[PDB]
């Protein structure tokens, strides 16, 4: 109801192609034309030369399995610093004598 | 490094770059079809070209990875359809005059008409003009006006036109290393790769030949008991050992026999099963009438239908100002977009055709796990089978008195049945022979065995040999039967039409032994039982990545077409037509002529 739009968006992309698998926790930003084979690339798309970064395809009309999901993904990762973030108090009423 | 590595790269990026254009020229022909506009007949034709041109562009690299250094078989596949240039093999003469050839013949057939020779100021089309006055006349001579005067403006007319299009299409299968064009609609049917379950093209010849030796006997006693019916109107013209006329099978083509079933019925003097009338005092719209199918797929395990696809259904034509094609058909876009265009009204067929509708739909979501290059039928004739082993299953009255559309009350017996067996019968008996004629006649003059002069001589003469059919009126070469023929004239596969019979009753003998349901085939109803739609789920998610032979093994256990569900699911029809033919000749012959005494 948001991302999706009549004619398609192509402003967000993914990566199809890498060499390997990325580590965890890692972001390649590398536009770098991906070489499949051994034929030479040198950023010229070709034989065995490809784009990597490919379009997805948004519109009301799709499937809903296929509709895009935002995800909302939270590291939770306890270092030896000083804790600060703490889930909510609650404060009751006060009573005198 | 290796050559399988650099072939799954280019079919990874394909499958996503196929799948979205694909989406859009789907969805282009979506809004031409369901309004006519000016911006839509033009988004059709950019959206087609950039899809059909994209092809072309991608079958250059294709041909760089040959699949002798590939070992995987699902990928050999992927490139196997894509191996081919399409028209690029042809020269840019022949090209470019393909499509004009196609297009000529197309506009032909809808453009044509035959005027009426008692008026001529009123001229009707052939659709639905004439295809509607062919159905309910009983005239012997206002037939014959519309059957034989067609051919005149259009058969002959077509005749240069088919000729051309017989040269255009032969030099692209040689090109493609195949041995003619008729063994190019049977490369569909190929499986290679598998030890033991590979299957020749030219396999298919004895197999169609084979099977139909099986059907003369089943076809000779429906053909006799349709002739002495109609033997009494016209005892001159039709013989009992002769032929029947070609004008009077019903329609132009004499493709099915259903409107004959009206002067056929056995028995007048008890009802008939009809859903119409009850559908009438429930008060039914085109709304529950998918929501009841609906629940058909759940019984039976299959997965329920999407809300987008109910939503965006069309469920009628708003008058005149948005004009919307009324005839069934099921379009599937892409990424899980489903919709289908009809015109529903209520009717007893509407609710057969509802569960055929919903079957082609029901049928993709099965395979639609797999890449855009194996998303497809495992061939032609299982796209329109699995619709209809659904809708069979409906018509059967154990289904009707579940919903409460008849009767419980309603008198079961074989009298009833044997009505019913003879409508089904007059569709699929009558369409075997008559599509076994047509393709191999294609076959033979696309081989090269039969003259151009002798198109029209082996044409009638193999006529009476198979479906047992003599013209009135002696054609000469110039006429051309099958130029008319929608199939024919549109380039559409012909051959998806007669193993579609022997796929589906194979399908519907299976399920029911799976559900252990007891007695005649024609009264089991898959509703209900789970243990039918979890075998043939295995089935439905393969598609064409899995040979065709090996998926039917699974369900059937057959690995090719076989005759024997074809005589039992008839078998209590032919033992009743052998008792009533024995006062008649079971049986034709091809020596009698209605102009020759």
């Amino acid at each position: 109801n948001l991302d999706s739009k009549v004619g398609g968006n192509y402003n967000y992309l993914y990566r199809l192609f890498r060499k390997s698998n990325l580590k965890p926790f890692e972001r390649d930003i590398s536009t770098e034309i991906y070489q499949a084979g051994s034929t030479p690339c040198n950023g010229v798309k070709g034989f065995n030369c490809y784009f990597p970064l490919q379009s997805y395809g948004f519109q009301p009309t799709y499937g809903v399995g296929y509709q895009p999901y935002r995800v909302v993904v939270l590291s939770f990762e306890l270092l030896h610093a000083p804790a600060t973030v703490c889930g909510p108090k609650k404060s009751t009423n006060l009573v005198k004598n | 490094s290796t050559i399988e590595e650099q072939a799954k790269t280019f079919l990874d990026k394909f499958n996503h770059e196929a799948e979205d254009l694909f989406y859009q020229s789907s969805l282009a022909s979506w809004n031409y079809n369901t309004n006519i506009t000016e911006e839509n007949v033009q988004n059709m034709n950019n959206a087609g070209d950039k899809w059909s041109a994209f092809l072309k562009e991608q079958s250059t690299l294709a041909q760089m990875y040959p699949l002798q250094e590939i070992q995987n078989l699902t990928v050999k596949l992927q490139l196997q359809a894509l191996q081919q240039n399409g028209s690029s093999v042809l020269s840019e003469d022949k090209s470019k005059r393909l499509n004009t050839i196609l297009n000529t013949m197309s506009t032909i057939y809808s453009t044509g008409k035959v005027c009426n020779p008692d008026n001529p100021q009123e001229c009707l089309l052939l659709e639905p003009g004439l295809n509607e006055i062919m159905a309910n006349s009983l005239d012997y001579n206002e037939r014959l006006w519309a059957w034989e005067s067609w051919r005149s403006e259009v058969g002959k007319q077509l005749r240069p036109l088919y000729e051309e299009y017989v040269v255009l299409k032969n030099e692209m299968a040689r090109a493609n290393h195949y041995e003619d064009y008729g063994d190019y609609w049977r490369g569909d049917y190929e499986v290679n790769g598998v030890d033991g379950y590979d299957y020749s093209r030219g396999q298919l010849i004895e197999d169609v030949e084979h099977t139909f030796e099986e059907i003369k006997p089943l076809y000779e006693h429906l053909h006799a008991y349709v002739r002495a019916k109609l033997m009494n109107a016209y005892p001159s013209y039709i013989s009992p050992i002769g032929c029947l006329p070609a004008h009077l099978l019903g329609d132009m083509w004499g493709r099915f026999w259903t409107n004959l079933y009206s002067l056929t019925v056995p028995f007048g003097q008890k009802p008939n099963i009809d859903v119409t009338d009850a559908m009438v005092d429930q008060a039914w719209d085109a709304q529950r009438i998918f929501k009841e199918a609906e629940k058909f797929f759940v019984s039976v395990g299959l997965p329920n239908m999407t809300q987008g696809f109910w939503e965006n259904s069309m469920l009628t034509d708003p008058g005149n100002v948005q004009k919307a094609v009324c005839h069934p058909t099921a379009w599937d876009l892409g990424k899980g977009d489903f919709r289908i265009l009809m015109c529903t009204k209520v009717t007893m067929d509407d609710f057969l055709t509802a569960h055929h509708e919903m079957g082609h739909i029901q049928y993709d979501m099965a395979y639609a796990a797999q890449p855009f290059l194996l998303r497809n039928g495992a061939n032609e004739g299982f796209h329109e089978a699995v619709g209809e082993i659904m809708s069979l299953s409906a018509a059967t009255p154990k289904h009707l008195k579940s919903i409460g559309l008849l009767s419980p009350d309603f008198q079961e017996d074989n009298e009833t049945e044997i009505n019913f067996l003879l409508k089904q019968a007059l569709t699929i008996v009558g369409t075997l022979p008559f599509t076994y004629m047509l393709e191999k006649w294609r076959w033979m003059v696309f081989k090269g065995e039969i003259p151009k002069d002798q198109w029209m001589k082996k044409w009638w003469e193999m006529k009476r040999e198979i479906v047992g059919v003599v013209e009135p009126v002696p054609h000469d070469e110039t006429y051309c039967d099958p130029a008319s023929l929608f199939h024919v004239s549109n380039d559409y596969s012909f051959i998806r039409y007669y193993t579609r019979t022997l796929y589906q009753f194979q399908f519907q003998e299976a399920l029911c032994q799976a559900a252990k349901h007891e007695g005649p085939l024609h009264k089991c109803d898959i509703s209900n039982s789970t243990e039918a739609g979890q075998k043939l789920f295995n089935m439905l998610r393969l598609g064409k990545s899995e040979p065709w032979t090996l998926a039917l093994e699974n369900v059937v256990g057959a690995k090719n077409m076989n005759v024997r569900p074809l005589l039992n699911y008839f078998e209590p029809l032919f033992t009743w037509l052998k008792d009533q033919n024995k006062n008649s000749f079971v049986g034709w012959s091809t020596d009698w002529s209605p102009y020759a005494d």
